[PDB]
RNA sequence: GACCGAUAGUGAACCAGUACCGUGAGGGAAAGGUGAAAAGCACCCCGGAAGGGGAGUGAAAGAGAUCCUGAAACCGUGUGCCUACAAGUAGUCAGAGCCCGUUAACGGGUGAUGGCGUGCCUUUUGUAGAAUGAACCGGCGAGUUACGAUCUCGUGCAAGGUU
RNA sequence: UAUCCUUGGGAGUCAGACUGCGAGUGAUAAUCCGUAGUCGAAAGGGAAACAGCCCAGACCGCCAGCUAAGGUCCCAAAG
RNA sequence: AACAGUGGUAGGAGAGCGUUCUAAGGGCUGUGAAGCCAGACCGGAAGGACUGGUGGAGCGCUUAGAAGUGAGAAUGCCGGU
């Protein structure tokens, strides 16, 4: 600021200055955050939206527990080779499925979302969404 | 974020010191001063598309009036009598730039005693 | 001073400054130039007799 | 999402004071003199 | 053709271009014989310059060192040193480029 | 050599010469022929009576298009006037043949 | 788009006689003449005019009271010391000057202005010595 | 890090609270960049040396020690066209002559000569002013941030809305 | 002939200038009651030059056409 | 499609072009990118684009939200002349 600068207050008006070199800026960003809200009502009637967007175009592809066994990220590639999705994509499995966690992190397209921590962006970027069946019950109950 | 602005100064800058290409003295270098005469010589470049517009005029009445002279009249006796008998509506351009061919113009200038 | 001056006068005021070629003749003796009525520096004799 | 075009009426741009001569309120940004 | 930069010799570049002014058009062997005939306090810098042009020349392009002829003398401007109101002391570049007739 | 005074100002025609036209529609690659010649000259057919009867011009349309770009600036002697604006003028060139 | 003449200007030899004339009067129909103006092809930057020579100055007469009324002054650059004259003495002791300082008057002012002086041609009595270009005599229209 | 990138960010990216200034309390700067590598110029030539020209190194010496890129003011040297009878906010329309060939276009550069033409900004009832301000160039340099009021717009729900 | 009411948002100015017409006045001389116009915020033509006088209102081109005030020997367009 | 209209400061309203940035995509660059210098092109303005030289590591475009602003004037401040 002209305040916070080490600087002096007799006259060499003043040597720290809006308009001298070796003084700060007149106004300047602070220390700020900007943290709105919409309401409870528009906060849950999005999420349907955009889920009703890949009801659309078959972008929801959904499948049944989402079977594995270890942590093996070439069974990920072999699938996603059979449910023959290319680019980015989700994963929705609604008790954690520490397998599916563990794994396909490391794929650099896709990512897993345990099924309450959905939200309106990851649906919008990443434009496909692999769906364990277990998980769709839950999404109607908490909306 | 902070924008420095470099890059778009000086190509504000050059715009105007191209248009004062051919100037005198140091008013074609310092940006300071080209740019009043190029503010300038926008303002009487159009002061100075309506004085060509009258003032060639001034110079096909003055040639007129002197292929004219070659009958004894002069140029009021002649428009007033080029409007009475002849219906045509030639321009006082195009009564002057027929003034090298002295068969034309006499034509011309025998039909304004038709009427006179 | 009331107003600078521009390029113009600045480099007409500079015709009257230049310096002029000084008068160089040929030595009899055995030189190639050297300023007229004076001794040259090199072989060092006038008229026709060297006197150094 | 590539093309999130905003509802028509809804944003405006701010009005700035003394970011040109045609533009107004540039000279004394519109506060008088 | 030859050239010879004599790179930020101690000299003022306006009191420099006062002896570049009867070495730009002259014979090679003619120039140099006038140099030693002037006054001209900062005459021996451009003596030792011209002298080094033709060196050049005639070791290097072996171009006949009585044929040749002055082209281009200029005199530039140099990087200056400030004391102290402020004093200046400028510089000088001096080229000299000769070429054959 | 006729005089036209077609959509503006009368100008001077001999036979085989282009001239510049404004922007009638004219349909750029076709003939058209104007229709108002005055003092078709030569054995001096006169202009008496609106323009000499019969007569045509033949042209041919060739190339249409704009001029040369004239920026128009404007400002007063003060309270910060500022105008500034390109103008293109369109024309049209024919060339001309067979003077009726 | 019009003709404008280019430096081919066949200039005339024109003889005018001051026989009985006005100044004003026949210095008024002179500097026409050697603008131009009575040329079908005129252009204002091209001086085509054509030379005039004129015959018996002293011959001229000028009208009302005039021959005493009218004073030349031709004050010089010393501030205090500006000479004066009549018009009787300028037309007997050098009638030469009288027409030529009318015509400059009426003479435009600048380049062209002084360019244009240098045809004119005044000769006193009634014989010019130009008869190598052989002038023909015009009458003042 | 919807932070800065060497006039910024701390005063300080570098032997900085230093150098300097002041008796003293105290004040308080300036200054980054060879190259992938040091391969940093063996030798020859002029010169007292500096600095050059060759030769070598290197992809580049136009990269040679304040060394990447290197703008503008300022200073130059060549070269096409004008200029030694001419009174001009320097320009602008008309305009030969002369020299040129373009992002091909009613081309480009100069312009003998004619017409018109009281700079710019701020301020005042009002400007040409001697009313105020600028030597020039470059950089930096002045109306929106959550907190409260009020209206318009958009949106959700709506005699119920909202945490 | 197309303007003016309401309500609400947003302001600016608060020493204007000069030239005329209806009552005076002042020295029936240069304030002032009234009213108009222009400039302020308005270029172009005319009055030699001219912020307030005369005519007139600039969207931008064109080497198109007639007029306003004012003008017609020459400078400078036209008897 | 015919009319009508377009001087303008204070001031009010409306429509636009640019400058850095982090991401959803899409795409050039060592056969040469930014920056720099040229040019006789394009758009109603702010401003864009294409060839040519110089440079030796990066940039940019319709699409959305933010902008430490886009300078000719401070008896501005630092540097250079």
């Amino acid at each position: 600021n002209r305040s916070e600068v080490r600087g002096g207050g007799r006259k060499p008006g003043s040597i720290r200055s809006p308009q001298w070199r070796g003084g700060g800026v007149v106004f300047g960003p602070t220390p700020r955050s900007y943290s709105y809200k919409l309401p409870k009502k528009v906060r849950r009637l999005a999420i349907k939206s955009v889920l009703s967007s890949k009801v659309i175009d078959n972008n929801i592809i959904v499948l049944e527990d989402l079977t594995l066994d270890t942590a093996k990220t070439k069974e990920m590639a072999a699938i996603l080779k059979g449910l023959s999705v290319e680019k980015k994509a989700l994963i929705v499995t609604a008790d954690a499925n520490e397998a599916v966690a563990l794994s396909a992190r490391n794929i650099p397209g896709v990512t897993v979302v345990e099924a309450n921590g959905i939200n309106v962006l990851d649906v919008v970027n990443h434009e496909k969404l692999l769906i364990t069946k277990a998980a769709v019950e839950k999404v109607e109950e908490v909306l | 974020p902070r924008v420095k602005g470099g890059t778009v100064t000086r190509k504000r800058r050059k715009k105007v010191l191209k248009l004062a290409k051919g100037y005198f003295g140091s008013k074609h270098t310092l940006y300071k001063v080209a740019n009043q005469q190029v503010m300038k010589s926008g303002n009487y470049a159009f002061r100075d598309r309506r004085q060509k517009k009258r003032d060639f005029r001034k110079l096909w009445i003055t040639r007129i009036n002197a292929a004219a002279r070659m009958n004894g009249l002069s140029y009021s006796r002649l428009m007033h009598g080029l409007k009475l008998s002849g219906i045509e509506v030639n321009r006082k351009m195009l009564a002057d730039l027929a003034v090298n061919d002295l068969t034309a113009f006499n034509q011309l200038a025998d039909a304004a005693k038709a009427q006179l | 001073p009331f107003r600078r001056t521009s390029k113009m006068k600045k480099r007409l005021r500079r015709t009257h400054f230049k310096l002029n070629v000084p008068g160089m003749t040929e030595c009899p003796s055995c030189g190639e130039m050297k300023l007229s009525h004076r001794v040259c520096k090199a072989c060092g004799s006038y008229n026709g007799k060297d006197i150094n | 999402l590539h093309e999130l075009k905003p509802s028509e009426g809804s944003r405006k741009t701010r009005n700035r004071v003394g970011r040109g001569i045609g533009s107004g309120n540039g000279k004394t940004a519109g506060k008088g003199h | 053709q030859a050239k010879a930069v004599a790179r930020t010799v101690r000299i003022a570049p306006r009191k420099a271009r006062l002896v570049m002014d009867l070495i730009r058009g002259k014979q090679v062997g003619e120039a140099v014989s006038i140099l030693n005939l002037t006054p001209r306090a900062a005459s021996p810098i451009i003596e030792k310059v011209l002298k080094s042009a033709i060196a050049n020349a005639e070791h290097n392009y072996e171009m006949d060192a009585n044929n040749l002829v002055i082209s281009q003398a200029f005199v530039d401007e140099g990087p200056t040193l400030k004391r102290f109101s402020q004093i200046n002391k400028r510089t000088s570049h001096i080229t000299i480029v000769v070429s054959e007739k | 050599y006729a005089i036209i005074k077609t959509g503006g100002k009368q100008i001077k025609v001999e036979e085989g010469q282009t001239v510049y036209i404004e922007k009638l529609a004219a349909e750029a690659g076709e003939t058209v022929t104007f229709e108002d010649v005055l003092f078709v000259g030569g054995d001096n057919v006169k202009v008496g009576n609106p323009t000499v009867e019969g007569a045509t011009v033949t042209a041919k349309v060739e190339k249409q298009g704009r001029a040369k770009k004239i920026t128009v600036f404007r400002y007063k002697p003060k309270k910060n006037v500022h105008k500034k604006q390109g103008h293109r003028q369109p024309y049209t060139k024919v060339t001309i043949e067979k003077i009726n | 788009t019009p003709m404008a003449n280019a430096s081919t200007i066949e200039r005339k030899w024109l003889v005018v006689d001051a026989a009985g004339k006005t100044l004003g009067r026949l210095s008024s129909e002179v500097a026409a003449i050697l603008r131009g103006k009575h040329k079908p092809t005129y252009t204002p930057h091209v001086d085509t005019g054509d030379h005039v020579i004129i015959i018996n100055a002293e011959k001229i007469e000028l009208t009302g009271k005039k021959l005493t009324d009218k004073i030349y002054y031709r004050h010089t650059q010393h501030p205090g010391g500006l000479k004066s004259r009549t018009a009787l003495e300028m037309r007997t002791n050098y009638p030469e000057k009288m027409l030529e300082l009318a015509i400059k008057g009426m003479l435009p002012k600048g380049s062209l202005g002084r360019q244009m002086f240098k045809k004119l041609n005044v000769y006193r009595g009634s014989e010019h010595p130009h008869e190598a270009q052989k002038p023909e005599v015009y009458e003042l229209r």
